[PDB]
């Protein structure tokens, strides 16, 4: 979306831009020396000549960035080689719509329609409907005062 | 038989586009200094 506003922005200045003329009233030679001189080659120098890819997620807890660092010449999480990289889309706006069709933030109180929509678009979803495995609440850290 | 009728109304549709393009337009893009540049040996080419 980013990318398309600003070619929509530079198409619109090259016009506008075009109107006012209209109407008016290559790095070979540096690596060789940097091998001779240095002479000597360390993993975050060949990196260095791509973009690089930052990913912070910082807390409160401390004031530390969680820097996150991928690869550019592969296609994986976050490298931009080929086209449009990894999103994680399609998986938010309908259940978005599925909660505000009937006002309740709640799936477990839906229609019918809704739950046999969520259960089809995503297959991990449909072992917590059929209720399996009773368990109180949803308390992911229960180790320390069960033990 | 020889076209020499439509030279007034040549002459008058551009007198009418060169007025048009000043009124709207300002040249800029339209090459202006080379006609002069050819002319200013034509006239003393071609005449005599």
């Amino acid at each position: 979306a980013e990318t398309r506003i600003q070619e929509n922005n530079r198409d619109v200045l090259e016009l506008i831009k075009r109107a006012v003329n209209i109407v008016n009233s290559l790095m070979e030679w540096f690596d060789i020396c940097y091998a001779q001189l240095v002479s000597g080659d360390t993993p975050a120098d060949f990196w260095k000549r791509r973009p690089l890819s930052i990913v912070p997620r910082h807390y409160a807890e401390s004031p530390s960035p969680l820097i996150v660092v991928s690869y550019n010449g592969s296609s994986a999480w976050g490298g931009r080689i080929t086209g449009s990289p990894i999103l994680y889309h399609s998986a938010q706006a309908i259940i978005d719509a599925a909660c505000i069709n009937a006002r309740v933030d709640n799936p477990q109180s839906l229609h019918v329609t809704a739950r046999q929509e969520l259960v089809a678009r995503l297959p991990f979803l449909a072992n917590v409907l059929n209720n399996q495995t009773p368990l109180p609440a949803f308390k992911p850290g229960a180790e320390m005062f069960l033990n | 038989i020889d076209i020499s009728s439509g030279q007034y109304q040549d002459r008058l549709i551009s007198l009418i586009a060169l007025e048009l393009e000043h009124r709207r337009q300002n040249v800029t893009s339209l090459p202006i200094a080379a006609v002069v540049s050819i002319h200013d040996s034509v006239m003393l080419q071609y005449e005599r």
